[PDB]
Formats: structure tokens, sequence, C-alpha cells
């Protein structure tokens, strides 16, 4: 457009921030320096709901920290945008933004950090991804995108279809 | 917030189903509309793929589109406009009275002006073939082509409402295949 054209680079630039891949000798991972870095477009107290449930901010974790925690969690993600498109909302200095992508999970028992929790079962290390899961997401950000700091003030992430597995 | 969000969206669907003119009371001079098509969007497969015939001309996946004028083309602001984006739209059926269950829908604060996000995701079935054909005879407007068909899709709307009674800021509607099967079923 003129306004969002800038919105194609920032919104892939924060998709790979989801789908980071850990890299490193020392004895353990570092857990921090990874997981601030993930979705670290979020603001400090922006409004993150995922799959119809929001996270609650409590005194000792803000919101961005609680998602972060969360997002650590799964299995190394690869997301693909698909569609987007925005508006420039007058007299808000904001835009909202409305996308879709396709989001994969790697299927190997690794966790992020590249450890797997299989102990007690029977048992280079690539990912495996699985099936494609759908995904809705709604964004409102700062109107100067061109900025890959702390830009996004709201976020709804819906997984619109979950393959068999 | 959460029942003043089920009233708008449930009024918002008898008219868009029943008469499109009658929303536009909701739209303002500054008010934005576009529809984007994700025809790679996941779904649940089991006739072919989907024919996006009446959409994908207006469609503004921004991904898709390059040109500044295409990409400002497919922007509808003020009613005059928008109206015509909701006349080139097939007409539809959601069925959000009797099958409630089939949709899902987030609603929470929008940073400024007092304003509250909606944002709906669903299916519709598709009725009739929009009143204007504009997915480039006597029975359509604009040059001929062949019959295109309906079907049903899935879908993901989200709405800006603001104090102004509500006026609708921002409208942004994405269509996609429709799946049978969603995370929210049953």
């Amino acid at each position: 457009q003129d306004p969002t054209q800038q919105l194609e680079p920032f919104l892939k630039r924060f998709l790979a921030s989801l789908d980071l891949l850990y890299t490193q000798s020392q004895p353990f991972p570092n857990v921090e320096s990874y997981a601030t870095q993930l979705g670290s477009n979020l603001k400090r107290s922006s409004a993150i709901i995922v799959n119809g449930q929001p996270i609650i901010p409590s005194p000792q974790e803000d919101c961005k920290l609680q998602f972060q925690k969360k997002w650590l969690q799964t299995p190394l993600s690869s997301h693909q945008l698909t569609s987007y498109d925005g508006h420039l909302i007058p007299g808000t200095g904001t835009f909202v933004v409305h996308f879709s992508a396709k989001v994969r999970f790697d299927q190997s028992g690794r966790n992020r950090l590249g450890e797997s929790a299989d102990l007690f079962q029977e048992n280079n290390q690539r990912p495996i991804w699985g099936s494609w899961f759908g995904v809705d997401v709604n964004l409102v950000v700062d109107e100067n995108v061109m900025q890959d700091g702390e830009i996004i003030n709201s976020m709804d992430y819906r997984f619109t279809y979950v393959p068999n597995d | 917030s959460r029942n003043l969000a089920t009233n708008f969206i449930a009024n918002y669907l008898k008219l868009w189903d029943a008469n499109r003119s009658e929303l536009m009371i909701l739209y303002q001079n500054e008010s934005q509309f576009s529809m984007q098509v994700d025809s790679s969007h996941p779904h649940l497969i089991e006739s072919g793929s989907t024919d996006f015939g009446y959409y994908l001309n207006n469609s503004r996946n921004l991904t898709r589109v390059s040109s500044i004028k295409a990409r400002m083309a497919k922007l509808s602001i003020g009613q005059e406009q928008i109206y015509k984006s909701f006349q080139q739209l097939p007409k539809t059926r959601h069925d959000i009275i009797a099958t409630p269950e089939l949709f899902s829908m987030e609603v929470y604060k929008f940073p400024t002006l007092n304003g509250i996000m909606i944002t709906l995701h669903g299916s519709f079935d598709e009725v009739a073939q929009p009143e204007v054909d504009g997915s480039a005879s006597r029975y359509h407007s604009g040059p001929k082509h062949k019959r295109i068909p309906l079907s049903k899709k899935s879908f993901d709307r989200t709405f800006v409402v603001i104090p102004g009674s509500m006026i609708v800021a921002s409208d942004t509607l994405l269509i996609r295949p429709y799946t049978s099967d969603f995370p929210w079923k049953v």
C-alpha cells in the first residue's frame, strides 16, 4: 500500500521469532536468553489470548513473560504466512493487522533445547515436521512498524484447524 | 462487553444474511472494510478444490498483491465503497441461532478510543450469487463467464467497534476453505 508495505517483513520477523532454533560447549542450556527472544515484538503488558484463553498478569510476571514461558514449552514450530491485511485506524497511532498462517510442529520428541524426556521408554537430529495446523491471528501494532522493538499492543492467536495428531 | 458483542454479532449476521443495506448505519466516512482470500488454509479433506471465483478479484491478501494501485483499490473507505464491496460477496446463511456451536469468538479492549475488538470464526452456506458480479450477460452484470459454483466457506471476521451509537471503524473478512472439523467442535 502506502502504509501496509512494511507489515509483511514485520510479520515474517515476528513469526521467525516464534520459530527460533536454539543454538550453542556448556553443561546446561541458556534458557532465558533463548526464551526472551520468543515473540520479542510483544510489549511487556500486551493483551494476549491463545485459543480463547487470555494470559492473566500476576504481580510477579507480566503478560509477555508468561507467554514466553508457555511458548517455550511447545515443540519447535514452523509458521508459514498465508495471508494478511491491515487497516491504519485514524487518530489511534495503530494498525489492526488480521493475518492467517499454517503452522507445524517438531514430532521428534525433543523440546526446543534439544532434549527428550525418554529416560524410561524403550528407544544428525533434524526436526520431523507434523501436519499443518491452521491459524488466524489478530494484532494491534504501533504505526511505526520499521522498528523491531516492542510494538505489539495485543495478540489474539487462534487455531482454526488441528490435524488428528 | 461479552454480552454487548454477542448481541452485535447476532444482529449483524441476521442482516448480513438478509438485507446488507441495513448494516450501513454502522459505518461512517473514515470506516474501513476489506476482504482477503486464503486458498492455502488447512482444512479437513473429505469434488476437488474450493472455487474462490466470486472472491478473487476483490481479495486483499497483501502477500499476493504487490502494486500500490491494486492494494488501495481493494480497500473500501466510507459507506458507499463498503456497501459496493458487500454487494459483490455471495449471499449467505450463518446458522448462528440454531447452531451457535459452529462459531468461536474473542472480545477484548482496543487500546484507544474506548473501543472493543470482536473476532468471529466459523462457516457459512452460500445461498445465491452476489447482487453485483465482481469476479472478472442477462443472468448477471459485467462480462460473460461460465457459472461459478456456490459452496460452504470457513471464515474469520474482525470488527473494531467504537462509541462514535456503535460505529464499525475497521472490518476485515478472511475467506478460506470450509472445514467441517475445527478445535471448538461439539
